C-alpha cells in the first residue's frame, strides 16, 4: 500500500525473473566459453539481449519508487543498483556514437599490429609478440622500437576517439547527476545512510592521497635499489640521479615490475620455492590440485565444494577440436550453480591460482542467500583480495611442507625470504605509484582540471615525479600514450587494484592475529585456524548488503584503508633495503638526466 | 486373518506426474491397510521428519483418516513444510498448523522435474493479500494489486501475476533442484478408525 511495501514486492518479483534469465545467461556464456562455436555465438548473444532487455525495462520500472521515502537498507541498495540509467539517458544519436565509439576503440586495441619498416610481409600484434620483447629482451633500442612504434601508431589512431570518448563519458555522468567520470567510477565505494560506517565519493581521492604518503619511502628504496641493478644490466643509459626509462621496466607500460626478479635479484645463487618438481614427481594432476585447494578451505572452516562444481565444471582443457577460452575464471551462474573455467596445467602457479580462484568460489558461495542485486563485493576491490590472500597462505613454506610439496627438512634462511619479499615487492609494491598515477590522470581529465592540449605533458610530469618513470623521447598532443593500456582504452575502473591491493594485507594481518601466528607476516598460515575462517566468514556472508566500510571492521576491527599491514608485511626488505641502499642514492629528480 | 486390500501408497509416492504446490493435491485414505514400509522403501529421503508421532509405532497404531498431500517445491523450501516456520511456501502455497500429527517427506526429483530448456510446469504461488490457513489451498489467479489503482484484469505496472514459474533445470544447485514432498497428516475423529496396519499369526 506505501512505497515501500510496492517495492519490496516489485524486487521481489524482479528477483525471481532475474535469476532466472540471468541463468540461462550465464549458461549460454559458458557454453561458448567452454565452446566456441558459432551456434554458442549466437546463443549467447540472443541470451545477452534478452537480459539487457529485461534490465532496461525493469529499470524503467524501477525508477516509479523515488528512494528518498524507503528507509530499509536492503531496499534502498537494490533500487540505487536498479535505477541507474547507464548509458540510456543520452539521445539515441549520441548513445549509438557512443557504442560505436566504444566498439571501434575495442577493435583498434584488439586488431592493432604494428611491425618493423621495411619488413611488412607479416607483423606483429600486441598479445602473441609484444609481451614477449617487453618483458624478456635486454635490448636497449630494441624495446624503444617496439615501445615508440606502438604507443606512436596507436595513439595517433586513438587520440581522436579519446578525445570524443571524454566528451561522451563526462555528459553520461553529468546527466546520471554525477560532477563527472570520475566521480562515476569513485561512486563503487560510496556509502550513504549509515551512521558511523559513511563513506563520500570524494573521500576516495584523499584516503588515496594519505596512503600512498606512507607507501612512497618503501617504494623509493625499491626504486633505488631496482634502478641500480639496472645500471648493472644497462651501463651508460640510466642516470644515477634520474628516473628510470619508460621501456625497460619490464612491460609493455610499466604495469608491473614482475619481470626484473632476473635483472634485480637479491641473492642469484640461492634457489626459489618452486614445487611444480614436486607436484609433477607425485603425478598431481588438475583434480587433485582443486581438492588440496578445497581441502585448505575446510581446513579454515569455510563449506566444501558443491557436487556440481565437481560435476560442471571444466578443469582441464578439453582438446583441440573443442575450442575454450583459457582465462582463469570463477564463474556464479546462480541459482546454487558455481564453476571454475581454467585450463589446468601443472605448475605451481596453477595451484596457487586454483587457491585464488576457489576463493573467489567461497566469496561467491557465502553472500549466495542475499538477494540477487546484492549478490556481489562490497566493493569491487574485496572480490579479488579475498582470493590474493588464499594466493598468500597457500604459497608460504609452513604450508607446502604440511602437504608434502617441500621437503621437511629444508632452511628457511633469511636469504631466501628476502629473494621471495623482492618478488612480492615488484609484483605488489611496482604496481601501485602506477595504479595511483594512471587513476588520478584519469581522474583529473574527466574533472577537467587537465586542460585539454596539456594532456601528455601533464601525464608524462606526474610519471616523472610519482611513479619515478621518465620518457625517452618528448610526445606532443598527437600521442595518446595512456589510451595503450587495456583498461583505460576499453573503459574500465583502474583504482580496484589500489585497493585490492591494500585490502589483502590488511586482511592477512586481521586473520594472521586471529590465527596466532608468532613470526613475522610474510610466514602466516591460515591453515586449521576455524576463529580465522570464522572471521573471514562474518564479511563474506555479507556480500554488498552492508558497507564495504562495515565489512572491513568486520575483518580487521578498522573502518578505513590502512598501509600499516603492508608495510608490516615488507619490514624485513624495508630493513634490508636501508642496508644496501646506503652507497647509492634513494629518491629521483624529475629532470631528464638518463635521457 | 489374510492381509489384503493394503492402502494405495504406490500411487502417492509415484506418480508419473506431481502437482504444483498452489494447486498441491490431497489424497483421503481411508478403510485399508497401512503398510508404511512400503514409504520406507520407496527412495533414499531428504527429510522424514514426524511431528507428534514416533516413525516406528506407526503400523502398530490405527486412525481414522490420513491425508496425503503432494507437491513439488525448491530444495531450499523443504524447510517451510513444517509447523511453525515462514517463508512464500509456508505462508502462501502450504501451510501445517501448531499441532500437526503425521510426517513429512521430501525427496530429489531431478531425473523426473529437471528439464535443459526449463519446467515451466511448476508453479508456486508468490503474492498473495493474506497468508494461507493451515491445509488451505488457493487456486485463484486473480491479478496480485500491490499498488493503490485497481488492475482491471490485464498485467501491468504494480500488477502482478500470483502465480510464479519454477524454472527447473538440470545443472542447478541442490537447494534450488525440485524436490517432491508428500506429507501425511492423520486424523482421529468419533468415528470408527478404519486404517490401521497389519496383523499376523
Ligand atoms: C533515468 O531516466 C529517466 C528517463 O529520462 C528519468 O525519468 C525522468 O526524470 C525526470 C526528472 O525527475 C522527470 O522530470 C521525468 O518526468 C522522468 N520521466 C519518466 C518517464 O519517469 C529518471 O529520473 C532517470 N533516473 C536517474 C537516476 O537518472
Ligand atoms: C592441520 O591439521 C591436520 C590434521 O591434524 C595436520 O595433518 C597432520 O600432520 C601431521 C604432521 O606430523 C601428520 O603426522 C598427520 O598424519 C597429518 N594428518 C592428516 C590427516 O593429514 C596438518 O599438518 C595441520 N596443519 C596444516 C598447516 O595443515
Ligand atoms: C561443443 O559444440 C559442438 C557443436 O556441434 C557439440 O557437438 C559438442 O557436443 C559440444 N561439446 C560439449 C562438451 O558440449
Ligand atoms: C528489510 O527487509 C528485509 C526483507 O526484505 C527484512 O528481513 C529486514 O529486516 C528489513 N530491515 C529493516 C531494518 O526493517
Ligand atoms: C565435507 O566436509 C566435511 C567436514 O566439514 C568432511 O567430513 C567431508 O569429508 C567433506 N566432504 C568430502 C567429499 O570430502
Ligand atoms: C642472515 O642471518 C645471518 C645470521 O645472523 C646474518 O649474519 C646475515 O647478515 C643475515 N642476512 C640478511 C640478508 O638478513
Ligand atoms: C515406481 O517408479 C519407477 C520409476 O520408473 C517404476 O519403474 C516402478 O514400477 C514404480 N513402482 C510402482 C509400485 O509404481
Amino acid at each position: 500500500s506505501t512505497i515501500e511495501e510496492q517495492a519490496k514486492t516489485f524486487l521481489d518479483k524482479f528477483n525471481h525473473e532475474a535469476e532466472d534469465l540471468f541463468y540461462q545467461s550465464s549458461l549460454a556464456s559458458w557454453n561458448y566459453n567452454t565452446n566456441i562455436t558459432e551456434e554458442n555465438v549466437q546463443n549467447m548473444n540472443n541470451a545477452g539481449d534478452k537480459w539487457s532487455a529485461f534490465l532496461k525495462e525493469q529499470s524503467t520500472l524501477a525508477q516509479m519508487y523515488p528512494l528518498q521515502e524507503i528507509q530499509n537498507l536492503t531496499v534502498k541498495l537494490q533500487l540505487q543498483a536498479l535505477q541507474q540509467n547507464g548509458s540510456s539517458v543520452l539521445s539515441e544519436d549520441k548513445s549509438k556514437r557512443l557504442n560505436t565509439i566504444l566498439n571501434t576503440m575495442s577493435t583498434i586495441y584488439s586488431t592493432g599490429k604494428v611491425c618493423n619498416p621495411d619488413n611488412p610481409q607479416e607483423c606483429l600484434l600486441l598479445e602473441p609478440g609484444l609481451n614477449e620483447i617487453m618483458a624478456n629482451s635486454l635490448d636497449y633500442n630494441e624495446r624503444l622500437w617496439a615501445w615508440e612504434s606502438w604507443r606512436s601508431e596507436v595513439g595517433k589512431q586513438l587520440r581522436p576517439l579519446y578525445e570524443e570518448y571524454v566528451v561522451l563519458k563526462n555528459e553520461m555522468a553529468r546527466a546520471n547527476h554525477y560532477e563527472d567520470y570520475g566521480d562515476y567510477w569513485r561512486g563503487d565505494y560510496e556509502v550513504n545512510g549509515v551512521d558511523g560506517y559513511d563513506y563520500s565519493r570524494g573521500q576516495l581521492i584523499e584516503d588515496v592521497e594519505h596512503t600512498f604518503e606512507e607507501i612512497k619511502p618503501l617504494y623509493e628504496h625499491l626504486h633505488a635499489y631496482v634502478r641500480a641493478k639496472l645500471m648493472n644490466a644497462y651501463p651508460s643509459y640510466i642516470s644515477p640521479i634520474g628516473c628510470l626509462p619508460a621501456h625497460l621496466l619490464g612491460d609493455m607500460w610499466g604495469r608491473f615490475w614482475t619481470n626484473l626478479y632476473s635483472l634485480t635479484v637479491p641473492f642469484g645463487q640461492k634457489p626459489n620455492i618452486d614445487v611444480t618438481d614436486a607436484m609433477v614427481d607425485q603425478a598431481w594432476d588438475a583434480q587433485r590440485i582443486f581438492k588440496e585447494a578445497e581441502k585448505f578451505f575446510v581446513s579454515v572452516g569455510l563449506p566444501n565444494m558443491t557436487q556440481g562444481f565437481w560435476e560442471n565444471s571444466m578443469l582441464t582443457d578439453p582438446g583441440n577440436v573443442q575450442k575454450a577460452v583459457c582465462h582463469p575464471t570463477a564463474w556464479d551462474l546462480g541459482k546454487g550453480d558455481f564453476r571454475i573455467l581454467m585450463c589446468t596445467k601443472v605448475t605451481m602457479d596453477d595451484f596457487l591460482t586454483a587457491h585464488h580462484e576457489m576463493g573467489h568460489i567461497q566469496y561467491d558461495m557465502a553472500y549466495a542467500a542475499q538477494p540477487f542485486l546484492l549478490r556481489n563485493g562490497a566493493n569491487e576491490g574485496f572480490h579479488e583480495a579475498v582470493g590474493e590472500i588464499m594466493s598468500l597462505s597457500a604459497a608460504t613454506p609452513k604450508h607446502l611442507k604440511s602437504i608434502g610439496l617441500l621437503s621437511p627438512d629444508f632452511q628457511e634462511d633469511n636469504e631466501t625470504e628476502i629473494n621471495f619479499l623482492l618478488k612480492q615487492a615488484l609484483t605488489i609494491v611496482g604496481t601501485l605509484p602506477f595504479t595511483y598515477m594512471l587513476e588520478k590522470w584519469r581522474w583529473m581529465v574527466f574533472k577537467g582540471e587537465i586542460p585539454k592540449d596539456q594532456w601528455m605533458k601533464k601525464w608524462w610530469e606526474m610519471k616523472r615525479e610519482i611513479v619515478g618513470v621518465v620518457e625517452p623521447v618528448p610526445h606532443d598532443e598527437t600521442y595518446c600514450d595512456p589510451a595503450s593500456l587495456f583498461h583505460v582504452s576499453n573503459d574500465y575502473s583502474f583504482i580496484r587494484y589500489y585497493t585490492r591491493t591494500l585490502y589483502q594485507f590488511q586482511f592477512q594481518e586481521a586473520l594472521c592475529q586471529a590465527a596466532k601466528h608468532e613470526g613475522p607476516l610474510h610466514k602466516c598460515d591460515i591453515s586449521n585456524s576455524t576463529e580465522a575462517g570464522q572471521k573471514l566468514f562474518n564479511m563474506l556472508r555479507l556480500g554488498k548488503s552492508e558497507p564495504w566500510t562495515l565489512a572491513l571492521e568486520n575483518v580487521v576491527g578498522a573502518k578505513n584503508m590502512n598501509v600499516r599491514p603492508l608495510l608490516n608485511y615488507f619490514e624485513p626488505l624495508f630493513t634490508w633495503l636501508k642496508d644496501q641502499n646506503k652507497n647509492s642514492f634513494v629518491g629521483w629528480s624529475t629532470d631528464w638526466s638518463p635521457y | 486373518p489374510n492381509i489384503t486390500n493394503l492402502c494405495p501408497f504406490h500411487e502417492v509416492f509415484n506418480a508419473t506426474t506431481f502437482a504444483s504446490v498452489y494447486a498441491w493435491n490431497r489424497k483421503r485414505i481411508s478403510n485399508c491397510v497401512a503398510d508404511y514400509s512400503v514409504i520406507y522403501n520407496f527412495a533414499p529421503f531428504f527429510a522424514f521428519k514426524c511431528y507428534g508421532v514416533s516413525p516406528t509405532k506407526l503400523n502398530d497404531l490405527c486412525f481414522t483418516n490420513v491425508y496425503a498431500d503432494s507437491f513439488v517445491i525448491r530444495g531450499n523450501e523443504v524447510s517451510q513444510i513444517a509447523p511453525g516456520q515462514t517463508g512464500n511456501i509456508a505462508d502462501y502455497n502450504y501451510k501445517l498448523p501448531d499441532d500437526f500429527t503425521g510426517c513429512v517427506i521430501a525427496w530429489n526429483s531431478n531425473k523426473l522435474d529437471s528439464k535443459p530448456s526449463g519446467n515451466y510446469n511448476y508453479l508456486y504461488r508468490l503474492f498473495r493479500k493474506s497468508k494461507l490457513k493451515p491445509f488451505e489451498r488457493d487456486i485463484s489467479t486473480e491479478i496480485y494489486q500491490a499498488g493503490n489503482k485497481p488492475c482491471n484484469g490485464v498485467a501491468g505496472p504494480n500488477c502482478y501475476s500470483p502465480l510464479q514459474s519454477y524454472g527447473f533445470r538440470p545443472t542447478y544447485g541442490v537447494g534450488h533442484q525440485p524436490y517432491r514432498v508428500v506429507v501425511l497428516s492423520f486424523e482421529l475423529l468419533h468415528a470408527p478408525a478404519t486404517v490401521c496396519g497389519p496383523k499376523k499369526s
